[PDB]
RNA sequence: GAUCAAGUGUAGUAUCUGUUCUAUCAGUUUAAUAUCUGAUA
């Protein structure tokens, strides 16, 4: 998931991911890491020093998303003009870090 | 919010003003442009495969194909001092990419403007000011380039013009009465479009430290230091000169600035701060540089800074750092 | 004269100044005004240096010449060269 | 011991070795770091030291009522209707025994 | 006075360059930890997570100018 | 300005009167002096 400043795992069995930069996530646990298709590492496996255990990264399997708290951190650069021809002007933002990077327009209003 | 994905880190965007599409820079460090990214890609199947190599063959080209999206599973984390940086065109009412320029691995874009010459007129240009190989601490860099592309097709395509060599990172960039103003480093300098390169008109090596920002109006060029704050500039027209002729009397850590008015320039700082700076009544803008050293010598500023002083009008702390300050 | 003007007001003390012809002045915080003074300020002239704040407190030649050199090329440094002003195909 | 109050530099190479000649002092050669302080004394808004440090004298062992007080009601105005600032020093103009002897419409006025 | 030794990043007529500026380091890095805009605007500006980032300020403590003068 | 003696007063800080200051070098010390400690007359 995206890299997070804290995660909460509630009783209700959701996980609470408050992203670093970006929109936080809650993410309902579907399965609690009990599958056995990928393996399970160890401090008692036999291994040298200099290498590693190596797992596959592959998408979302014991978590569902279930809300999204669209988020502007960080905002690095604004306008606020009319570019639409709409009779107010809209805030022209530059947000996120990365690859989770987006310009968003902002109007006031409701979805 | 309607929200419309960026590829790195967008530092800047400026609003071309006919056809209104955004010219937005994108820039991080510790990263691989897309070329790199392959290239990295490419070397490590072969050196999958020249570690059997019937399997090694297949996870190989399964590895190639293997292309979890950066938004999920992060950038891959490049070395320290290694740039990707892109030039995007998009169009504002839905965020289709018009057009992407993709620039070198270790290229940095750190600004962007739009503009007119008045050589050629009608002409509209990108200028985009680009470190290379900037690495962040300890600082150094090995100087930078300003790229020229012609917007044309309507303000939809960079058709790339040229790319000029400059010593140190060209931090700020703004159109100043049908010529370009660049800040490199410590020095503010004038430069016209020119056809195989940018030409250096004029140049102010007074400067404090590194130029952060550059903002104007009329005749005055309003220079954010990256820790001496504002300093007031006018441009003798017929003289050729760049002169100093204000400035602030506090260290701030500025990030952006906006004009208010001819005299007063809105700051914000590294340390949540915000502040209006007023340039007193009866200062005066038509000040000279001597010719042969004596306003270097003899005559001199004050407080081992400029003659003359900004008052700071308001000071206030926002409790949290402030990238954009827009009048409207 | 009372003679605590020699000791405690440091009269006793003394310092020549080569470019006011090895000239002498007593005491420190008197000494330091020959920086203003004509025997000084002819010397200056006789090597084509002018008497600016940076050359307070110098009193030898070689120093005086020689940080005229470096101050001399730090003041066309600092300045703008019109000289190199870029023209079109490129001149200076 | 005596030894380390001659191992300095001569005013002549401190004034060479630094950006700004003009700030060196006699004094400064003695100091503990003859490099650090003349950069400090060459920083953009810095406070020269009171001059009075190095006499031998006590700092100073060497009233008009303002105007609009001087002009019920009019003890007020004096105060809310015609009081005018003085004339203020800078920042840094430190006090001596010696000292006295486009449009252009103002955003966010009223 | 005696007291102010109570605290440390004080200073006193022996104090040299090393002394102060290790302190103004100590103390601005422990300034960017607590200012979560400051340390954000560090985490963007290198393209690094905040936790590593606070971790990196934290082993610059130790020794944030190099060593002692001699 | 430093320095020795004496009167007087206060919670504390001191005031006030009568003296000394006449040559160079070294050490101590100081921002530089000076004082101080030795040496040469
Ligand atoms: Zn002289």
């Amino acid at each position: 998931v995206p890299v997070a400043a804290a995660m909460c795992v509630l009783k209700t069995g959701f996980l609470f991911v408050a992203s670093e930069f970006g929109n936080h996530y809650l993410y309902q646990i579907a399965h609690l890491g009990d599958d056995d298709e990928e393996p399970e590492f160890s401090s008692a496996m036999p291994l040298e020093e200099g290498d590693t255990f190596f797992f596959q990264p592959r998408p979302l399997k014991n978590l569902v998303l279930v809300d999204e708290l669209d988020s502007l951190s960080p905002i690095l650069f604004c306008q606020i003009a009319d570019l639409a021809n709409e009779d107010t002007p809209q805030l022209y933002v530059a947000c996120g870090r990365g690859p989770r990077s987006s310009l968003r327009v902002l109007r006031h209003g409701l979805e | 919010q309607v929200a419309f994905p960026l590829q790195y880190t967008p530092r800047k965007f400026v609003i071309h003003p006919e056809s209104n599409n955004l010219i937005i820079i994108e820039t991080d460090h510790n990263a691989y442009t897309e070329a790199t990214k392959a290239q990295r890609k490419q070397q490590m199947a072969e050196e999958m495969v020249e570690a059997e190599r019937e399997l090694a063959a297949e996870m190989a080209a399964a590895f190639l194909n293997e292309n979890l999206p950066e938004s999920i599973f992060g950038a891959p984390k490049a070395g320290n001092g290694q740039w990707a940086s892109v030039i995007r065109v998009m169009n504002p009412i839905q965020g289709n990419t018009l057009d992407l320029v993709q620039l070198e691995q270790n290229e940095a874009a750190f600004s962007v403007a739009v503009c007119r010459f008045s050589n050629t007129g009608e002409d509209w240009y990108v200028l985009v000011g680009v470190a290379k190989d900037l690495i962040l601490n300890p600082r150094s860099v090995a100087g930078g380039f300003v790229y020229t592309y012609k917007l044309v097709n309507n303000g939809e395509k960079l058709e790339f013009l040229h790319k000029t060599p400059v010593e140190e990172v060209p931090a700020a960039i703004a159109p100043f009465q049908g010529r370009v103003l660049i800040g490199v480093g410590k020095l503010l300098r004038v430069y016209d479009l020119g056809k195989k390169k940018l030409l250096r008109k004029c140049e102010n090596k007074h400067i404090a430290n590194y130029i952060s920002g550059i903002q104007t109006i009329g005749h005055r060029v309003i220079v954010s230091d990256v820790q001496e704050s504002f300093i007031w500039v006018r441009y003798k027209r017929n003289e050729n000169q760049l002169i100093i002729f204000a400035d602030d009397t506090y260290p701030r850590w500025v990030t952006t600035a906006s004009l208010l008015d001819y005299d007063t320039v809105a700051g914000a700082d590294k340390f949540g701060n915000i502040c209006v700076v007023r340039l007193p009544p009866n200062t005066n803008d038509e000040v000279d540089e001597d010719p042969t050293g004596n306003k270097a010598l003899w005559d001199r500023g004050l407080l081992n800074g400029a003659s003359q002083k900004a008052e700071v009008i308001m000071n206030y702390h926002v409790g949290e750092t402030v990238l954009s300050l827009q009048k409207t | 004269i009372p003679y605590w003007l020699y000791k405690l007001h440091g009269l006793n003390i003394n310092y020549n100044c080569e470019i006011c012809g090895n000239y002498t002045y007593r005491g420190p915080k008197a000494f330091q005004r020959h920086f203003a003074e004509w025997r000084h300020a002819h010397g200056m002239r006789c090597l084509g240096i002018p008497n600016t704040a940076h050359f307070a407190n110098v009193t030898q030649i070689e120093d005086a010449v020689s940080l005229w050199a470096k101050l001399k090329l730090q003041k066309a440094s600092e300045r703008w060269q019109p000289d190199t002003e870029e023209e079109y195909e490129v001149v200076n | 011991k005596k030894l380390r109050r001659m191992n300095r530099f001569t005013v002549a190479e401190l004034k060479q070795l630094v950006a700004r000649p003009d700030v060196v002092e006699m004094h400064d050669v003695t100091a503990q770091d003859p490099k650090l302080l003349v950069h400090l004394k060459a920083t953009r808004n810095s406070v020269p030291v009171p001059r009075h440090w190095c006499f031998k004298r006590k700092y100073l062992q060497g009233f008009e009522l303002p105007d609009f007080i001087k002009r019920y009601q009019k003890l007020h105005d004096a105060f809310f209707k015609w009081q005018t600032k003085p004339k203020l020093t800078i920042h840094g103009d430190l006090y001596y025994e010696g000292k006295e002897f486009i449009d252009r419409t103002p955003w966010g006025e009223l | 006075e005696h007291l102010q030794s109570k605290y440390i990043g004080t200073g006193h007529a022996d104090t040299t360059k090393w002394e102060w500026l290790v302190n103004q380091h100590r103390d601005s890095y422990c300034s960017y930890m607590g200012h979560f805009d400051l340390l954000n605007y560090f985490a963007i500006a290198e393209n690094e997570s905040k936790a590593r980032v606070r971790f990196n300020l934290m082993e610059k403590m130790l020794q944030p100018c190099g060593p002692p003068a001699d």
